[PDB]
């Protein structure tokens, strides 16, 4: 049912990822690749098919199960999702630390002359450089959040191999102009970096 | 604690062309006047239906049935009640906890070498002419947080139904009372309510498929009826007779499974069949976590469900 | 070994239809009901339905009936999936799947996945809007609402190398595609020159660029 979004894991070392929720049907793991379809490497919270290396175990005692990964490895590097009957969680983006270290670089820039112009609006953040490419955003007016009419695009690496993205707000001039402020922020690891634009 | 294979018995006279009656005189053995149940010394035991092996038995000996018999080459015939008995060393035991719904542990086993009598009827949606339920309405399925096992309701009051083709060449209809109906669908989405931690219940007829099993397949008088069954799933209950439209088919798709079938049309004259609805086949709607309602659509699963449904307390074991 | 593969997705405008088949290979197709799954792009999955191969009972999920369907053919021993009226947000990779000997869940097995990009009808044409430096200093270019894929975008008659950082499309809720280019400046060389961008857009072919000015 719940999953977190992303870990982060040097290689050797051992993680946990954790699905709530359940409701105690059982627990199934997939892994999946980009592109490649999920492919099932745990099965009855406890039990690994044939070509399951020994370091991936489960276990769900509850409504929390969980999926154990020991001396982690370049095959590790998917997405992890669990699963109950026809039930999937949200997936949890494995990152092994190849180049360790990042932290996302930021721009905010307002809407154009000429958009307003055009009775439009339209706010534009813009993130590079971070690494693992997993990251969250936030639109916020004034102080208040927004849920509406924003388009973020999904993470993609760069030449150097660290990933980049970008996510527009398309917004009326009228509550464009209607607010003090309007802020960008993104979450990366924990970290979260704020932009601020003003209508001026 | 073992599989085995078994043989039948039979109340059939082997004097006239029925195709049930013949068949049984010479594959099955006739009635033993000779009933021993045995309450066993209180002993608890755990069943389960979903993975019995007489069911196997019993589909193959239908199969074999319906190949041997039908032909594109008409003759009327019956459900008479077939009964299953074993040999030495391989016993059949029986349960008794008034309410089992066929999966747990029950107190009063008896133990009997032969089953009790059972008419293969082969049926979609709705169970027919069955044994009914001894003090509630059972809900059965290997457990129903799967969308995909089919779930079995055993009801307590036998509905009647009476489908009829009156003497304008394929038409027909099926009549049943409808208050008694919409009172015992209410009664199941009560119980479906107390198994569902006092969930909305919603009844829709199916999302899709063939005609068998989107509408009320069955066969009677050796025509084959197919029966809209809208109405009865009519969630908004209505209090009269209800009439139910149905059509007599010669395109089947066999219910083995082999093609397209063909026959002739149906014999001149009246046919008339009243029935015991005994059964419910439910499928409930996958997904929907957050939603506070379920949807139940009608028929599902194999025939060998409808054979599960009467073979839901026998078992063979070792001696 | 079983094996399951799938076909006939694509690219569809907003409304339409989309047949989507799936051809299975090592059991009897007649048993073990077959999956309709979706994973859409950057999300977890998201499993629409399943389908019985014997005589096609069907069971759909709560947002998709009346809009999927689901079908099969038994000499082919294949399934299809119908959905019609599709969304933007049906962009998406489609999956058929299936579990075990024993019924349905969980799906040890699945297909390859195709990809279905819902998007619009007409062709629109792109408008590249400037992104000027406020007051580390940075300006930029930004083309909206285009369509189809791709448009190729360079600064300056294509004399620009360091600093310049293009980044990919994303496709709105209105189904016209965006993005926006930028490049790093140091705070000095403002108002020496000016600086316009590149936007070529083959399927309209509008080369149209315009300056950046605070
Ligand atoms: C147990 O089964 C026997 C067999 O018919 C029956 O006589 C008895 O009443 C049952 N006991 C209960 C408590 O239902
Ligand atoms: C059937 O009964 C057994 C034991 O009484 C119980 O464990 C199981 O959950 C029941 N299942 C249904 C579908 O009622
Ligand atoms: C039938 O079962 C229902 C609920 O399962 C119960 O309320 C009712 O009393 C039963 N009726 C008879 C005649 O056993
Ligand atoms: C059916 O599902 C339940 C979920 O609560 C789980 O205990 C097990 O998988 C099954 N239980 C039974 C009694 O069949
Ligand atoms: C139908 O049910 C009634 C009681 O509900 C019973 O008396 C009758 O024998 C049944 N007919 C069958 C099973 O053919
Ligand atoms: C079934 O319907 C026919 C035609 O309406 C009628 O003649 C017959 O008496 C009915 N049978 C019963 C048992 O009601
Ligand atoms: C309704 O639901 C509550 C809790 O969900 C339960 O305690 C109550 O018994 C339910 N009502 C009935 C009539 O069973
Ligand atoms: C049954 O009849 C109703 C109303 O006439 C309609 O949904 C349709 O004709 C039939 N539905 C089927 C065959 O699923
Ligand atoms: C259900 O019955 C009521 C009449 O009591 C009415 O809405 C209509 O006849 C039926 N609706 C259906 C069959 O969809
Ligand atoms: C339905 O059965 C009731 C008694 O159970 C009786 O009034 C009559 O036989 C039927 N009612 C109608 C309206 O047909
Ligand atoms: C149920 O049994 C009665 C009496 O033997 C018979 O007339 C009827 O045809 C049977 N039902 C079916 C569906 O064959
Ligand atoms: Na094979």
């Amino acid at each position: 049912l719940t999953q977190p979004a992303s870990m982060s894991a040097s290689p050797g070392q051992s993680v946990t990822i954790s699905c709530s929720g359940t409701r105690h049907i059982i627990s199934a793991w997939f892994q999946q690749y980009p592109g490649k379809p999920p492919k099932l490497i745990i099965f009855d919270d406890d039990k690994r098919p044939s070509g399951v290396p020994s370091r991936f175990s489960a276990s769900r005692p509850g409504d929390t199960a969980s999926l154990t990964i020991s001396n982690v490895q370049p095959e590790d590097e998917a997405t992890y999702i669990c699963n109950t009957y026809e039930f999937f969680g949200g997936g949890t983006r494995l990152t092994v630390l190849s180049q360790p270290k990042a932290a996302p670089s930021v721009t905010l820039f307002p809407p154009s002359s000429e958009e307003l112009q055009a009775n439009k609006a339209t706010l534009v953040c813009l993130i590079s450089d971070f690494y693992p490419g997993a990251v969250t955003v936030a639109w916020k007016a004034d102080s208040s959040p927004v849920k509406a009419g924003v388009e973020t695009t999904t993470p993609s690496k760069q030449s150097n191999n660290k990933y980049a993205a970008s996510s527009y707000l398309s917004l009326t001039p009228e509550q464009w102009k209607s607010h003090r402020s309007y802020s960008c922020q993104v979450t990366h690891e924990g970290s979260t970096v704020e932009k601020t634009v003003a209508p001026t | 604690d073992a599989d085995t294979t078994l043989f039948c018995a039979s109340d059939a006279k082997a004097h006239e062309t029925e195709v049930h009656n013949v068949w049984a005189t010479h594959a099955c053995v006739p009635t033993d006047p000779n009933p021993q149940e045995i309450h066993l010394e209180n002993v608890t035991e755990n069943f389960n239906m979903w993975k019995n092996n007489m069911v196997e038995q019993m589909q193959e000996d239908v199969i074999s049935l319906w190949d041997q018999s039908l032909q594109p080459p008409k003759i009327s015939f019956d459900p008479i009640p077939i009964h299953y008995c074993t040999p030495a060393g391989y016993v059949i035991l029986k349960c008794n906890d008034k309410n089992f719904n066929g999966t747990g542990p029950c107190k009063n086993v008896s133990s009997v070498q032969c089953t009790h009598g059972i008419k293969p009827v082969v049926s979609t949606q709705l169970l027919l002419n069955g044994s009914l339920a001894e003090e509630e309405i059972i809900i059965r399925s290997e457990n129903l947080t799967n969308n995909a096992k089919t779930i079995i309701v055993h009801l307590n009051k036998s509905v009647e139904i009476n489908c009829t083709r009156p003497s304008d060449i394929r038409k027909a209809y099926c009549e049943i009372n409808g208050t008694k109906w919409n009172k015992v669908l209410k009664q199941v989405t009560e119980k479906l309510k107390e198994h569902f931690n006092n969930k909305t219940i919603i009844f829709q007829p199916p999302s899709g498929g063939d005609l068998e099993i989107t509408m009320h397949s069955f066969n009677c008088r050796g025509e084959f009826f197919y029966c809209n069954t809208t109405q009865l799933f009519n969630n908004t209950c209505c209090n009269g007779t209800i009439t139910l439209p149905c059509k007599i088919k010669q395109i089947i798709n066999m219910w083995q499974g082999t093609g397209q079938a063909m026959y002739a049309p149906p014999i001149d004259g009246k046919i008339n069949c009243v029935s015991n609805i005994t059964g419910i086949l439910l499928t409930r709607d996958g997904g929907a976590n957050n939603t506070s309602n379920e949807t139940f659509r009608p028929g599902g699963g194999n025939i060998k469900d409808n054979w599960r449904s009467e073979l839901y307390k026998y078992k063979v074991v070792q001696i | 070994h079983v094996q399951l593969v799938q076909s006939g997705g694509g690219v569809k405008k907003i409304g339409a239809a989309v047949r989507i088949s799936c051809e299975v290979t090592g059991y009897k197709f007649m048993d073990q009901l077959i999956n309709w799954v979706r994973q859409a792009p950057g999300q977890g999955l998201e499993w629409m339905g399943w389908m019985n191969p014997t005589y096609g009972q069907v069971n759909y999920s709560w947002r998709f009936e009346g809009r999927v369907t689901m079908t099969r053919d038994m000499d082919t021993e294949t399934a299809f999936m119908e959905l019609r009226g599709l969304r933007v947000d049906d962009t998406a990779v489609y999956y058929c799947a299936r579990g075990p000997s024993g019924e349905n869940y969980p799906f040890h097995y699945w297909g390859q996945g195709v990809r279905v990009v819902v998007s619009s009808p007409s062709t629109k044409g792109p408008s590249v809007f400037p992104l000027a430096p406020s007051s580390t200093a940075a300006l930029g270019c930004l083309v909206k609402d285009y369509f189809p894929e791709p448009v190729t975008v360079s600064w300056n008659s294509g004399a620009l190398t360091s600093g310049v950082h293009t980044f990919p499309a994303v496709l709105q809720s209105s189904g016209l595609y965006s993005l926006s280019s930028v490049v790093t400046v140091p705070s000095s060389s403002l108002g020496t020159q000016t600086y316009i961008c590149n936007v070529n857009h083959k399927p309209s072919n509008t080369k149209v660029d315009k300056r950046v000015e605070p």
